RNA sequence: CAGUCAAGCGUUCAUAGCGACAUUGCUUUUUGAUUCUUCGAUGUCGGCUCUUCCUAUCAUACCGAAGCAGAAUUCGGUAAGCGUUGGAUUGUUCACCCACUAAUAGGGAACGUGAGCUGGGUUUAGACCGUCGUGAGACAGGUUAGUUUUACCCUACUGAUGAAUGUUACCGCAAUAGUAAUUGAACUUAGUACGAGAGGAACAGUUCAUUCGGAUAAUUGGUUUUUGCGGCUGUCUGAUCAGGCAUUGCCGCGAAGCUACCAUCCGCUGGAUUAUGGCUGAACGCCUCUAAGUCAGAAUCCAUGCUAGAACGCGGUGAUUUC
RNA sequence: UCUUAAGGUAGCCAAAUGCCUCGUCAUCUAAUUAGUGACGCGCAUGAAUGGAUUAACGAGAUUCCCACUGUCCCUAUCUAC
RNA sequence: UGAACAGCCUCUAGUUGAUAGAAUAAUGUAGAUAAGGGAAGUCGGCAAAAUAGAUCCGUAACUUCGGGAUAAGGAUUGGC
């Protein structure tokens, strides 16, 4: 017979497979479309998630509750140290697809950059484009040739990036290599734009900016072999459920005489690639800064860093992103932000941002003072002080 | 924004953290955590507990500042 | 919410399930509300539809005069007793649940309030607003 | 369940909406008829949980007609994309009321689903009452108590490794398969259009909310074997300090992790169409959205985007062993 | 008025005994095929086939109320094997 | 300790026997805790929770006058 009351479905059909992601970096699957008619410039970063926080901003929406009003927000910071332009790659659509035609590098290449090319690196010769450092040291022969034929072709240019591992708090030691898709115009101008930085570093604020809305794209949290009840939010049964109760009961009728795929059943949870959209920048931090959770209303010389660092990642020594709501992913994973595919008014899009204070509690519990300063005021003098 | 000086205790509470209790008299008590917050639901004296900044100042342990 | 809705509340947490008993806050007569339903909830599977503060609610008289007994009314919540957030970042909570008696359209059958009345509450209702003595 | 004809109803008027007398069909969610398969056994009602499908569409999307001034309503089309509830009584399917909601539409999948649950009923053996029988006993008459067994096999499904493709590593492409968002309210429009008045909208805009989904732990709450700190009982270590035992001795607080519409954030825009309304325009010198041609258009379809990446699909790149 | 050997008296009841039946009225609930109190031409109650009531007692059946609680809204966490 | 050959700890005496090692997924078995609500779940409060000792106060209808009765409902409890 029928189902005898009507209810929604559990989980999301469109989100399958729930099995473990290729990689730890989640790969952006589509970039923002690109116009010919603004300067070269990337259309994604890499970053890693260092925490949350809370932030306290004035709301500016006209006929809310709270127009002109004080809110509290919760937001997430992303440390973004500057990353290495090493090589650009160029792309010339197929019928059976866009395909990657050839490969120009830099001719130094970093320690850091270049141990991603090895699963041992403590016994090796470190013999990382030796014979391609050879392709230089004459004028262009076999590189500027390359270019030209990148130039004559690839319709799409993207560029070969890896970030500083080193300058994070991080014991990776590793870095992590991505491509990002240059969207300026007149390709030839693009490859000369990856050319000129070869070696050279790019800095946070030259791609994304203040209020600007972006995109994050990583690995969710995973969870390991996970029961039906939790990994689809299905009802338990009662209490008196023979052969146990976390499942679900009915799994499917007599005929077909096969299980459906849209049953939920036990598997693993988490870890999966996601991409999380509609998240607004907030501040946009610069490490070569003190007081960098100091904001036009608070004055006070603190940076982003709670009290004793941030909980299971440390300090955020480097150039940080901070922004509205949670990203997916949790602490210490590589995070790759992108910009917005399509123009969003929404006259919450285009809302101006400007805070009035930074939450520098210590998150390692319930927190009471923000600096050793306000501790030292506050408790007074203690045995240890002398 | 304007922080806030807790019932119980009398610690700093910053904007979003702790919890408001508004009792049947119209009397709001506001606490910076659990903690105090408990005790508060236990009757307990603040002067009686050794850490409350009432108890510290009834005390004399860093009245330093008035003299 | 309802007809006497005069604007919009941001969401609250649910505190009051249906087969709540709560207390009434006027001065009508009536000594608690049991709650039959909501006005304005959705439909679930198992899902019971649950009160909060500020929500027209349709109650019950469990004790009171007799001539309150044995009907069924609209109610509006005045007191959760559950913490909920607001906006600005507090979490407050009253010690009990409270609400009052009003026909469809938002007039309060009683005259006066006793104890404290939740701010998101008075300020949706203006007829409760111009009864209650403290708005918090 | 749907037609065909049209005596009448409908102030006049068959067909706005109904429609008698007749007549043609569809379906197998009723109950019948037959006994074709199963009696060296296919676990029978109902409820709970869950998935998908059908449309004869309840609402939501867009339209057509009226005995459509407005509002409300009724008939109809494209439409199964999305949703269709919480309760009182009964074992109930069924039924009847309370209440919310946009609505509380109808069905199948061995009258879906018992090695998924329950056992309230039916349907063993105990027992009671009424009627019947002299009697043993009978009663789709009533009542009470009455054991719910096994998956380690194959396939299916969800996850997880994996040889051979000179070796290894890195960065990619995208065939294919899946796909998602949904609905309501309030203000404004506007007491305006409309109407004698009674009453009384809509388009655009704003703030939110319902249901659903994916994440996340800054805050709040929960969780305590952090056996982290403190306190308390009985006993034991001559006493103190410090400790053992009481299957974590008990209580208060309790970081980290996990976690909650009990917490927070987020959930895109392009084309082609359906119904329908139009253009030019013959057929048919007139006329016509149609015959050729053609314009706009639905929660529809395909795309953008999101997910997995063919483990016998592919590309670029680094290095590629010398007793 | 026919008829039996006598024609159900005292009592009791939609009761564990009533098909029609979810009987009718009141109460109990917002809503009750449940419960209780009444009515009785009672298919088919009834007197040691024992009728009616009954304090106390009951791992007997049924209804409601208070306190209580993860039974549930709506699930979450911990420990040992 | 305590009313107590109750439960809990110890002395005399007797054992240290039950295949082990390493991790801490799902579902389990056993033990638990849960904010707001409080039976709305369910055939049915099934299970679980709540009360509990002792001292003092107070204790209804009904009754075979014996009971009901620990009725119900309250207050106290340590150490010196
Ligand atoms: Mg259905
Ligand atoms: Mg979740
Ligand atoms: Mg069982
Ligand atoms: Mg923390
Ligand atoms: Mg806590
Ligand atoms: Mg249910
Ligand atoms: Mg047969
Ligand atoms: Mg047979
Ligand atoms: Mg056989
Ligand atoms: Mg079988
Ligand atoms: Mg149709
Ligand atoms: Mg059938
Ligand atoms: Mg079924
Ligand atoms: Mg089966
Ligand atoms: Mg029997
Ligand atoms: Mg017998
Ligand atoms: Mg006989
Ligand atoms: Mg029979
Ligand atoms: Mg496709
Ligand atoms: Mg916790
Ligand atoms: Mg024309
Ligand atoms: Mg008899
Ligand atoms: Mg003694
Ligand atoms: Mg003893
Ligand atoms: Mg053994
Ligand atoms: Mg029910």
């Amino acid at each position: 017979s029928h189902r005898k009351y009507e209810a929604p479905r559990h989980g999301h059909l469109g989100f399958l497979p729930r099995k473990r992601a290729a990689s730890i970096r989640a790969r952006v699957k589509a970039f923002p479309k690109d116009d010919r008619s603004k300067p070269v410039a990337l259309t994604s970063f890499l970053g890693y998630k260092a925490g949350m926080t809370t932030i306290v901003r004035d709301l500016d929406r006209p006929g809310s509750k709270f127009h002109k009003r004080e809110v509290v927000e919760a937001v997430t910071v992303v440390d973004t140290p500057p990353v290495v332009v090493v090589g650009v790659v160029g792309y010339v659509e197929t019928p059976r697809g866009l395909r990657s035609l050839t490969t120009v590098w830099a001719e130094h290449l970093s320690d850091e950059v270049k141990r991603r090319f090895y699963k041992n690196w403590y016994k090796s010769k470190k013999k990382a484009f030796t014979k391609y450092s050879a392709k230089y040291a004459q004028d262009g022969a076999g590189i500027e040739r390359e270019l030209a034929r990148i130039k004559k072709y690839a319709s799409v240019v993207r560029v070969l990036v890896h970030t500083q591992i080193r300058k994070t708090p991080l014991a990776q030691k590793k870095a992590h290599l991505a491509e990002i898709q240059l969207n300026g115009g007149s390709i030839s101008e693009k490859v000369d734009w990856a050319r000129e930085h070869f070696e050279k570093t790019v800095a946070v604020d030259s791609v994304f900016e203040q209020n600007e809305m972006i995109d994050a794209i990583a690995v969710t949290k995973g969870h390991g072999f996970e029961g039906v009840t939790h990994r689809w939010g299905t009802k338990k049964l009662p209490r008196k459920t023979h052969r146990g109760l976390r499942k679900v009961a009915c799994i499917g009728a007599w005929h077909p005489a096969h299980v459906m795929w849209s049953v939920a059943r036990a598997g693993q949870r988490g870890y999966h690639s996601r991409t999380s959209i509609n998240h607004k920048i907030y501040r946009v931090g610069k490490g070569d800064d003190e007081a960098n959770g100091a904001t036009s209303f608070d004055r006070t010389k603190k940076t982003i860093t709670p009290m004793g660092g941030f909980v299971h990642y440390g300090e955020i020594k480097n150039d940080f992103i901070m922004v509205k709501g949670c990203i997916p992913g949790n602490r210490k994973r590589i995070v790759t932000l992108r910009k917005s595919l399509y123009t969003n008014t929404s006259r919450k899009a285009l809302e101006e941002v400007s805070l009035k204070w930074i939450d520098t509690a210590s998150k390692f519990g319930k927190g009471r003072f923000q600096t050793p300063a306000e501790k030292h005021a506050f408790m007074g003098t203690l045995k240890k002080d002398l | 924004m304007k922080v806030e000086i807790d019932s119980f205790s009398g610690a700093k509470i910053y904007p979003g953290r702790g919890t408001l209790f508004v009792r049947g008299d119209s009397k709001i008590f506001r606490f910076q955590n659990s903690k105090s917050a408990s005790l508060f639901k236990q009757r307990k004296n603040p002067r009686r507990i050794a850490w409350t900044v009432l108890f510290r100042k009834h005390h004399k342990k860093g009245i330093t500042e008035e003299v | 919410s309802g007809n006497g809705a005069q604007g919009t509340k941001f969401r609250i947490s649910l505190g009051l399930p249906v087969g709540a008993i709560m207390n009434c806050a006027d001065n009508s007569g009536a000594r608690n509300l049991y709650i039959i339903a909501v006005k304005g909830s959705g439909s679930r599977l198992n899902r019971l539809p649950a009160a909060s503060l500020g929500d027209m609610v349709m109650a019950t008289v469990k004790k009171g005069k007799p001539e309150l007994r044995k009907k069924v009314m609209p109610a509006i919540v005045v007191r959760q007793a559950k913490s909920w957030r607001r906006r600005d970042g507090v979490f407050l909570y009253f010690e009990d649940n409270a609400g009052v008696i009003a026909n469809p359209k938002g007039e309060m059958k009683g005259s006066a309030i006793t104890g404290p009345v939740g701010k998101e509450c008075a300020d949706l209702w203006p007829r409760v607003a111009s009864n209650s003595g403290v708005v918090v």
